[PDB]
Parts: C-alpha cells; structure tokens; sequence
C-alpha cells in the first residue's frame, strides 16, 4: 500500500524532500532526512499506535529505556540539521532523537526511546521544533518582560538589572554582591532560565571579582560606567581567572580611546561585542569593525534588524529623547548623526547574511524588544533572500543553508559565547529539554508551546472554562511548569564555578537547577556555528561606507516586512 | 505567488508503508450486533472474540493500513482485510493475554484463543 | 455583576471585535486576529440573541469574505470556536473555514 | 414577644417549615429542623449578640471549647439533611454543627461551640451552605481552570495531566514517577485540593505500581492508551493491593471486546465508570449498562447534562473536529453516529433522577466544563421535576428528596468513590472545613465565598480601592487563603498510603496538608448516598432504546434552562 | 497614563456597559450583569460630568425600567454601588432598588 | 487570535481612548489620562493604517489642542510614546509636546 505525499504530510508532517514555508516569508526549509520507519510512525489518540501492547510497551519500568515524554513526528530546525524525528525526553533532558515506540512489534525503534507506562505524548506532526532562544542582552527592568520573551520562543535570559533603576535602564548590570544576591533570590520566581552579569568596572581586581564569587555568571563593560582601558583590562583578567564571559558596550564618545585603543586593552582575549553595528552603542563610527576579529564574539541587538524605511527616523528620535538631547544644540545633533548611520545599519543586514555577525539579542527595554529576537532574525533572512538571492551554498531550491545560519544566531551561538552550550542552545542528546513548537503559519511570530525542562511552561491556548482548550480567546498563558515548586525544576540559574564551589545556592536558599558557566575563555569567532567568518572590515570615517574584501556593503531599506501586520493586533 | 503562510510544497512520489514485509489477505466477519473498529497496530489474533476469521492467520500480524488508522466492521459485516507482519522482536505482551511472548508459539496462542472463545480457531 | 473568569476574558473578544470593525469601516483589509475577533464576537452575540448552534454554524461562514481580509488570512483560519450561554446553557460553536 | 415568620427569615435566615427557591429554578428546599434557641440566635455587628460578656465568652482560652470560626445561621444543604445550624470550625476542621455562643448567658449552646477571644465570625443568615464540590474527572491542561472551578463551588480536583500535552488533552493521566513528582510540586501552587491519577496501562504490574509508590492517588484506564483486558486487569490488581480507585473510559471501538468483555476483565472488582452515558467515551452503544452493576461507581460528565435542543448538534460537531474526522468519510460519520445518541442522553437524565447514576464530574477541558458541574446538576434536577413531577418520596410540596439525591452527586459520592470521604465531601463534624456560601438567587451559579481549610480562598467581591467591599466591579477573586504559605495549610494533596509511608512528601518538599486515600476497594453502588440503585439496564443495539424494568426511558430535550441567560454576560 | 489598579478594573465596567447597551439597542431584555453594568457606568460617567452624589442617587433609579430587563432581574438588584472621582474627590454612590 | 502580552495590554489603550472620546463628545474638557489615551490610540491606529513614523510625529501634535483639555494638562504632557506594528514591523513613535 502507498500513500501520496500530500496526504502523508497532512497526517504525519513532512518527510524527505518536502518543503515548508516559514510563516508568510519567502523562506522554504526542506526535510533533509527522516528517522521513521514508514508504516510504524508513532501517534497518539483513539485507535492510534501508542497503546498498550502495540506502540506502547507494557513491560518496562521507567528506568528500563522508557521515556518521560515523546514528541512525535517533529520537524527539527537546528544548527545540526533540518530533519524529521521523534524527540525523547527523560529527567528534563533530551535523551534520544530518532524513532520512538515499542521494540516488541516495531522496526527501527531507538533503544532508549521506548514509550511505556511512564511516557507522556506531545504530537509534533505538522510542527516545527526548535531549541529555545538564548537572549544574552537582557535588561531586567520590568518582570512582565518574561512572558513577552516566552511568547516569541525565548527560554534563557542573560543580562543584568535590579528593575527600573537608571543603572539597569541603561546597562545589563546587577552591581556588587548584595544586588546580585537579591536578584538570584528574585530569579526563583521567574519562569525562564537566567544568568546575571556584574559590573565590569574597576581599577582593582577585588571589587570586580567579588561579584563573580557572589554568583554572577559574567560581566558587562558599559560606557555609562566608564568603558576605559582600565575597566576593560581588569574585567578580562577576572574573566580569564573565573571562566565567565565579558560583554562590552564600548566608548561611543572615543573619550579615552578609539576602537584600536579598546582592542589593545582587550589584548587578544575573548570578548562578546554587544550591538556591534553601534546604534545600540560603541566607538563612533567604526565599532562594527570589531566583528572582523578572531577573539570577538559579535552580536546585534534587534531594533536595527532589518533595515527598514522607518528605522532611521525611529532611532534618531529614540536616541535624542533617551539622552535628553536638544534638536537646537549642534553638539547633540552631531552626536546623534555620528551614532545612527544608514551606512552601518544597511551593512549589518549583509554582515549577518555573510556569517560575519554570529548572534542576535534583544537589548530588552533599554533599546530593544524582549519578544522580537526570533521575529527579526527571520525578517532579516527573508530581506536578504529577496535582495541578495539564494546563497551560493543552497541546493534543491531550499533555503536550508540560510535557515541553519540564522537559527544559529539566537540558539547555539549565544549559548557557546556565554559558556552554557553544555546545557542549552540546541536540540541534541544530553541537553536540557528547552523546546519550542511552532505552527509553520506562525513560525518565528507566536510560539504554540514552550517546553522548559520537559514540562510545558507557556502555551497559546483558549478559554479555560470551555469543553475543549481551543475556543476563544486563544492567548499566551503560563502553564503548570511555572506553578508552585515546579518552577524550580523546569528552569536553570546559571552561575560562576567559584560561587557554586563556595555554596552560594545553599547560602541563599536557591531551589532552581544550578547551571555551571564554563569553557568561555578559549573560544573565538571560529567556534560560532555557520557564522565563523573573520575579515578586515573597513568603515570610512568621512562617509561611514563599510567595505569587506574591497567591496562596499550596501542595500536598500524595505517598506514592508513579513511576520508583521498579518499577525499583530497592534 | 499567492502566499499561504506555513504552506507545504511536498516532493513528488508516494510513500510505501511496511515495505519488504509479507502481506496476507483474509476474510473477517463481525458476528456481533455492535460495531467493531480495529487499529493499525493491534496483534490481529487478539481482536474481539466475535470477529470470525482464521485466527491462525492473525498470529504475528497486524492490519496493513497507515499508522494510526483503523478498519471498521458494522454489525454483521464480512469483508477482506490485508495484514502485514509485526516487526522488531516479534513479541506481544498484554492486550488480550493470548501471546505474552514470542508470536512464534502458534500452538499455545491458538489453545488460549480456543479456551476463551475467540471465534475461528480451526 | 458577579463576573466569573470566563466572563472577564470574553469581554476582551468583544473589545477586539469593536477595534477590528472600526478598522474595516475605514477601509482596511483585516488581518488574522482581527478576522478571528469579528467572527468570534458574532457567534457570542448570536447565542445571546437566542440563535441555535446550527444557525451560527451557517451564519459564521458569511460574516467576512476573501475581499475583507489580507492575502493568506482565509487559508490561515481553518475554524473558529466559541462557547457562549444559549437559552439552554453553554454550548460550543465551531465554524469551519469561515472565510472562503 | 413574637416575630412574624417573614421578618424572622429576613433577619436570621429561614427556620423550620420555611422554603427557599434555588436560583431561578422551580426547586424548593424546606428547613427540616433548626438547632437554635429562639431569642438567643448568634449574630455579629454593632450592638449585636457576639460581644464580650454577652454571646462572646471573655473567660476561655482557645483550647477550652472555643472556636476559630463560627458561621452563624447557615441553611445547610447536604446528603445528611437540609437544616438550620451554626457551624463551628477549629484547626481547619468542622468541629461542631449546632448552636454557638456563650454558655454563661445563652441556652442550648453546643459545648465545643463557644465564641471567645479567638473566634472569627462569618454571617451565613440568608445563605445556603454546602460542602465544596468534588470533581473526579479533571484534565490538568490550563492552570486558569482552577479559578473557574472555585467560582462554581468546586474545592477538590481529582484527575491527571501535565498541561496541554496530547496525552493530557485526551486522558486524565499523569504518567510515570517523574511526571507525577513534577505535578505534585506544581500542586504546591494550586489553591484547591488535588489528587493525581497515573496511567492504568501495562501488562506487567511494576510499571503501573511504581506510579502509586511515586504519589499517585489512583489510576485512569483510557481507550487512547489501550483499554484492553490486560490493562484493565493489571490496574485493578494494583488498585486492590494499593487501596486506590481506578477510573475507566472503556474501548468505544469494541476493538478487543464488547462491554461484557470489559466486565469479565473487571471480574467483580470495584471501578469508577467515567461519563457512563458514553458521549464522553466507552463501548458503543451500550456502555451506560455499566450503571446497573453493584461493583460500578458510575459518573456522568457535564456537557450531556441535561438533554437540550442544542446538545446533539454541539456534540456531533465537537466529536468530529476533536477526532479530525471528515463529514465525507462514511466510517467517520458511522463512528460519530454510534457515539453521540439522543436515546442514551435522554435516558441519562432519567437515570440521574432515579439514583442509578451516582455522580457528576466535569471532564474539564477534554470534553466538559470546569465551572459547570454544580450548575448542570441543578439544571438536570429542575428539568426532571418539570418533566417527571415531584418524586413519590417528597412531602410538604418541597423538593428536599430530589435536592439530597442531587447534592450527593457532586459532594459525598465522588469523595466515597475516591477514598477521601474521611476528609471531604460533606458538612459533618470531623471533616475538613471546605464550605461554600451561596446567595439563594445565585445558588449553583456563582459562589459568594469559598472557604478552604477554614479560611476564605475565593469570593465574589468588589473594588479593592473602595471604602467598602461591595462597590463595582464585583467579580470572583482569590482571597488570603491562596496567598503566601497559607496556600499550604488551606489545601490537601491526596496521595496513596504507600507514597506517604515511603516519605514522598519529604522527598519532594511538599508543604501542603497530606491526605491519605483509603477504603476504596470494599465499597460498591450500595455505598452511594441517595443513588444506590442496581438494575438490569438494556440498550437495544439497533435503536439505542434504553429500558429499565421493561420500560423505555425517554424524555424530550428542552429549549431553555434556568441558571443560564439571566446570570451570564456571555 | 499612570493607571492605578482601580482605573484598570473600572475600564471593564465601561466595556460591559457598552456591550449591554448594544444588546438593548437590538431589542433584547437585559439580564442581571448587563443591567448592573449599565447603571454602574451611568454613575461613574455622572461623577465625571460633575453631578452630585444626591443627583446620582435620584437619576440611578430611572436608567432602566422593569420592561428593559428579564423577569426577576428587578428583584435580584437590591442596590448598585460605585465609587468615582467627583470634582471633590472619590465618593460612594449607592442606588437603592434601581429598577422598580 | 493568538494574543501575546502586548496585544492584550494595548486593547486597554483603545478602550480608554473610546471612553475619553465619549467624554469629549458630551462637552467635557479632558484630563491627563484621557488626553494621553486619545493621542496614544491615534498613533497605534495610524501605524495600522500604514502611515510613517514621521507622519505620526507631525499628526500627533494636532489631535488635541489647549481648549480640549483642563488647565495644566498641556504642560503635564511632555511627550507621548507608543509602539505599534507598521507595515515594516514594530516602531517607536514619540510625539513631543503634543498639546501646545
Ligand atoms: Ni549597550
Ligand atoms: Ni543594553
Ligand atoms: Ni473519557
Ligand atoms: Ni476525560
Ligand atoms: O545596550
Ligand atoms: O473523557
């Protein structure tokens, strides 16, 4: 018996060679391989396969190769591939990617993916499944920001702040041992993974290092605290001893140095360059040249992503109002004109497409949108396909190469940069079960279900009073993973090795899973998945023209984007 | 170029299910007065006692239908179905408790089926 | 008023529908949430009017047409579901392919 | 001095022989007896009786027969009677039903119902007070479902699920030790009593039993996991060893057996038959014949309750859309027509009225409404009074017999079925103080105040910014019983004896009251209060006609219900 | 806007009142929450207009009559209470037996 | 509808604006939250209409004048900010000194 490919895809999701449109973009992903055995697909419901003695094994106890959870028929989109598989979860971790069911009667069952008495089922047929997003530029300003991030598929927030204090409104910084302890305690109630950055400022080691020992997961150097050669140097000396990452927002004003002075202070040490294009901050006008260097892990923030007809008008005004700058003070206008540049924003689109900027991030509530990192990644990939064509590396008319390059920017690359990719950032065996299910029509716009540590934390679901869960109003809602003590088991607090060794979790009474930050100091640009290009970036000091390999990088702003007015009520 | 968000463009061809496994056609009759629907992956010899067929021909087999679908028998309905072979270890446990081990033990399966009044033990 | 949780949430649908109907009145092609809101509120107000579930399954297919909505919206909406208090208590209405 | 009966009822609530209309129904309850001493009624306020040296005793410490809480002048509606009394609560339990006040100066004071320095007062004059509802068919799909249930007077949720996973969307199952542990932790944040059901599926005992030892309170057998003779048999073997209840949703498809095969697998052991009419699931078309057997504890789910002109159109479509069935596939139409039957739904109304179906339940968010178990119980009693007349057993023109038969279906009978009636399910001395106050005009529609463990958990109350609590908007709101650590003392987690003996609460850090499930295996239909009828139910396989004692059970669907459009905004 | 908690909640009353007034305009007899919403919103808008508490205690008895509401609704509503910001700050209005 | 948190909150702005516009229509001078609501909703509806950020920065200065609002309200409002989905995605609009 044979099934035509349309009916097969409608029943089990797509298989090898089938393509799926990402939301209302022009981007098509193609199934590269499929782990199933045709005719033995897993599925759940009345008269379906996952029943006792059939696709569900009735013999084995949970310890005996049985799953806690099987996601059936998932289309995985990950740096590791675009492919069809069942995903098996146990003890809150991904333990198997392959074929689930019952070896009693089915061919091709992955040996540790038995569906047994202990197994819950999520149907992923016709869904795209990605790793949870890793946002490494979060200002902790307003706790309502967490649901915003979950609704767009973000599962890890790295950054700093104590709420709407001016220091936190400007900088991703939780300063000093006491504010760090207070925000680790606050984190016990936030249904998302978290890592906290200390203040990367000081001329003595001890004031900086005591933040790492208090439980910071990293440091932030910010011009508003003095992005001086001394602060840069001491922060990187602490980071090299403590094995944590340092993020930098450099001296826009060039007060103590130009870009070459910041790079000399860095002295070849590993650093994460935030908002590398520079609208969000950094040496005017040439900060984006950082993205060419082998020791720089470069990220964009999201409001420049991608370059649109409203971008410059919006940014110039935002910068003037946020800095209390006057339109009639020529020094204020000169500063704004030196910082908000169509030449560098246009080139930033192309540098993403070329794999020269490795990461996306939000800059949530400081100059960026908590719920638009994933959204704007795909809008950028879509604009680049329209303006630059399919990349040379593509085959079968699919956009798989671009899709792996772009998904890497908000999943695995930030995780690698932060020293947390042993736990999160990709759909791989042995990693924490942070998974996002997407209906393809809503891909990158609104997550269907967000799984945190193998339990649904957040879902688009309807009327809680209804006979069934789908009647209106369908909206983003916190699920049982966020309730009671389960918030502790479904989420990770990332901390320095030294704070963990010194017993900070026990001292503060932290009940969350504790993740160790490690392996941040002997990586570089070469370790960024699909985004590993080093090159000499030239930024003309007179015209702000960006050149790579002797070629001007320029593109037009677009009047319309996909993933926009078709979807949003405001 | 009309955009259907999230639409599929499926490849050409057809998917052959249960490829390389022996197929068997048998006649099955619902001798009962209530409908019986049988799923793709139930060990066929262990279905409802009031389905009359050659029970030996269900041993080690299941319906050759798409995973997750079912064959329906209205009261009194007789029809042909196509079976395919069980895979993996070819062991069945539970369901009607007729097998509880290898499907190769046909003598023991049929003795249990006959004692409990599963129709069609020949 | 003694509002229960569902009564509080469903006020939101009415509000979204009023917003969408103003957008349609000034000549905009409606988007996905706008279209869903209008049809949903129509079903709930029909139940309040004392229509039957069968009448609303029919009517809900004629509230908005293709030329009221943006490209792709008809194909994004497979069905709209709403529960409301009919004269004979709460019932579920499902409108299949409401926009052809 | 004498008080006329209208003025007496207006001041103190009704007394012996007085009748009260239940909401806008035709049903009248009559006060059977009154514990008061006329002239010594308790009441609280300016110049009222419960004042120091007067109706409040100023001598006794809390330990000395003093209450923590007195509900004054309650009209109790319970399986035990419809009567007027004060209700005394202490240590979160009902300790006295009688007459409260001060033995110094009052006649007839129940000796352990002293109002003292330690006593809070709730005025129940003109209120109806019932036990909290016990819902035994809950899908844990959307945490917003808890407030929905509290608003309609439900205080205990028994069922299963991990949130909006397909297994949980279909079945009341929390599968395996790990998912059970995670949902016991989640339960720490749910302001309602909870018991969790494991997966009643397997062909070996150990995979099933390890769920009971992990902290499950019972099992669910569901056709979607394979409701096979083996799964039935192993689940009941586990249940008989563990002293927990088993719920069944039988094989609708008759795939491995007809009803007589399921009953042979059960082999006379005690079982709770869910949605026994069968629209919600079970052997087509005759599952409802289960309700005749002495070892079956039979419940309805709520969407068939009662039979209305929209019922069939609504159910047929709901079933087709939820099963992805096509109107143009004749096997799909035949299945739907075999499952949704006006003949069995009409007979289900009458079987409730006759005391042959013992229990109501919701099927919350799977095929039933979390906030309508109590609502639809009374709509059913009202329809039966209109169509069948006052029952023979009635006196004084009251509906007391019907009111005790129906209140039992959602209070004491589910508690008995689950093995938790030592703790909850009725207003009796020695039971947990889960109490619901109703204004008679809102009876069974919207609860005024829900008391959990002797503290108000939920109330219809107004503007929190106002001078007084009644100004608009008046809506259901969580009260102090749900806040902070008090959520632990006001709610019970029901667990198996074995999980309690093995220290699961300490292992998981559960702070909630722990209730023991017990005495579930040597009960039967005879133990269902006011609903103990066993009989041969015949369901014609051709016409689906239901007969009891040679008589066809049929009634008409109604076009209108009480407790509907007068009350609800949507 | 600087909304406080009460300002956010009381927007709900206005919305429920708009919903109820549309239902009344298409010829429905109003139910209990509908009637309460209309009279409540009337009191709050009257305070905003600068009426006195005494004027609103009188007017609130003439917003809806028996023939605007379903059977039993007049007898279900003993009084409606609302707080609003008058020219002289927040005051409580109680309307006794608003529907005779 | 698939509402996200921002979509749910921003329905409140539309509602407050409808409330304020009814108050203005019956002749009241508007207060601080009323004025902010009207201008905010105007910006969000303009984005939905497909106006540019520059057009809304200009228009937002002419929605309400001094004689529409109470004494001191113009000087209380230094600027109104709103984010909405333009044809080219979410953008920030700041209207400086909207009421002269
Ligand atoms: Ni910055
Ligand atoms: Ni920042
Ligand atoms: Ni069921
Ligand atoms: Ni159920
Ligand atoms: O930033
Ligand atoms: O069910």
């Amino acid at each position: 018996m044979k099934i035509n490919r349309q009916q097969y895809a409608e029943s089990y999701g797509p298989t090898v060679g089938d393509q799926v449109r990402l939301a209302d973009t022009d981007l098509w992903i193609e199934v590269e391989k499929d782990y199933t055995t045709y005719g033995d697909e897993a599925n759940f419901g009345g008269g379906k396969v996952l029943r006792e003695g059939m696709g569900e094994n009735g013999t084995y106890t949970r310890t005996e190769n049985v799953l806690d959870l099987l996601l059936t028929n998932a289309l995985i989109l990950d740096y590791t591939g675009i492919y069809k598989a069942d995903i098996g979860v146990k003890d809150g971790y991904i333990v198997g990617i392959g074929k689930g069911g019952n070896p009693d009667i089915m061919d091709g069952v992955t040996p540790n993916m038995i569906v047994g008495t202990a197994t819950e089922v999520i149907a992923a047929e016709g869904k795209i499944v990605t790793a949870g997003g890793i946002d490494t530029h979060v200002h902790f300003i307003n706790p309502d920001q967490v649901d915003v991030a979950l609704a767009n598929g973000i599962t890890t927030l790295f950054g700093g702040g104590t709420g709407p204090a001016e220091g936190s409104k400007a900088t991703t910084v939780t300063p000093g041992p006491w504010n760090i302890e207070k925000m680790l305690k606050s984190t016990e109630g936030l249904p998302i993974n978290v890592g906290i950055l200390g203040k990367g400022h000081g001329s003595s080691i001890a004031p900086i290092m005591e933040q790492i020992d208090a439980g910071a997961a990293g440091l932030k150097i910010h011009e508003d605290w003095g992005a001086t050669p001394a602060s840069i140097d001491r922060s990187l000396t602490v980071a090299d001893e403590a094995d944590v990452q340092v993020a930098i927002h450099s001296d826009t004003l060039n007060e103590a140095g130009f870009l070459e002075d910041t790079l000399r202070a860095i002295n070849g040490r590993v650093i994460h360059s935030f908002h590398v294009e520079g609208a969000g901050g950094g040496h005017a006008p040439d900060i984006m040249a950082m993205a060419g260097h082998p020791n720089v892990l470069p990220s964009s923030t999201n409001p420049t992503r991608p370059f649109t007809v409203n971008t410059i008008d919006e940014h110039l005004d935002m910068l003037m109002v946020c800095h209390h700058l006057k339109q009639n003070i020529p020094e204020d206008v000169a500063f704004a004109d030196s910082r908000i540049r169509p030449e560098t924003i246009a080139a930033e689109d192309i540098l993403h497409d070329l794999g020269i900027i490795s990461m996306m991030s939000t800059d949530a509530l400081a100059m960026g949108r908590a719920g638009e990192m994933v959204l704007r990644t795909w809008q950028t990939a879509d604009k680049m396909k329209k303006q630059r064509g399919p990349l040379a590396e593509e085959k079968n008319g699919s956009d798989n190469f671009r899709a792996k390059r772009y998904v890497s920017k908000y999943t695995i690359n930030p995780a690698i940069a932060q020293g947390i990719a042993h736990e999160v950032g990709s759909i791989e065996e042995g990693k924490f079960a942070d998974l996002v299910l997407w209906e393809p029509k809503f891909f990158g716009v609104k997550a269907d279900r967000v799984i945190k540590g193998g339990i649904i934390a957040y879902a688009q679901i309807g009327d809680p009073s209804a006979s069934i869960p789908t009647p209106q109003p369908v909206m983003g809602r916190r699920m049982y993973g966020t309730v009671g003590d389960l918030i502790h088991d479904t989420n990770i607090t990332f901390m320095s090795k030294s704070s963990i060794q010194q017993g900070v979790p026990a001292k503060l009474g932290l009940k969350r899973r504790i993740g160790t930050v490690k392996n941040c100091r002997n990586i570089g640009k070469k370790d960024m998945k699909w985004n590993d290009v080093t090159t000499d970036i030239d930024i003309n000091p007179e015209t702000y023209e960006v050149k790579v390999d002797g070629e001007v990088l320029t593109c037009e702003p677009v009047k319309e984007l996909p993933m926009a007015q078709r979807y949003f009520l405001f | 170029n009309y955009i259907v968000p999230g639409e599929y463009r499926v490849a050409e061809g057809e998917i052959e299910i249960n490829a390389g496994r022996e197929k068997t056609t048998i006649r099955v009759s619902n001798t009962g007065d209530r409908p019986i629907q049988v799923g793709s992956h139930i060990h066929f010899v262990e279905v409802n006692k009031e389905l009359l067929f050659d029970r030996a021909e269900g041993i080690g087999r299941r319906l050759n239908i798409p995973s997750g679908t079912a064959a329906r028998f209205e009261p009194g309905e007789e029809m042909e179905v196509e079976l395919t072979e069980l895979g993996g270890n070819r062991e069945v446990f539970g369901i009607s408790d007729l097998t509880n081990g290898s499907v190769d033990n046909k003598e023991l399966i049929l003795q249990r089926a006959k004692e409990l009044g599963y129709k069609g033990v020949e | 008023m003694h509002l229960n949780p569902a009564e509080k949430e469903k006020l939101q649908i009415f509000l979204a529908s009023e917003l969408a109907l103003k957008r349609k009145a000034r000549g905009l092609k409606l988007n996905y949430p706008e279209a869903v809101a209008i049809i949903t509120s129509f079903i709930m107000e029909g139940a309040r009017d004392g229509k039957t579930v069968a009448m609303l399954m029919e009517e809900g297919k004629h509230v908005l047409t293709r030329d009221d909505v943006m490209e792709g919206v008809p194909e994004m909406i497979d069905d709209i579901q709403a529960e409301a208090t009919f004269p004979d208590g709460t019932k579920l209405v499902t409108v299949h392919n409401p926009i052809s």
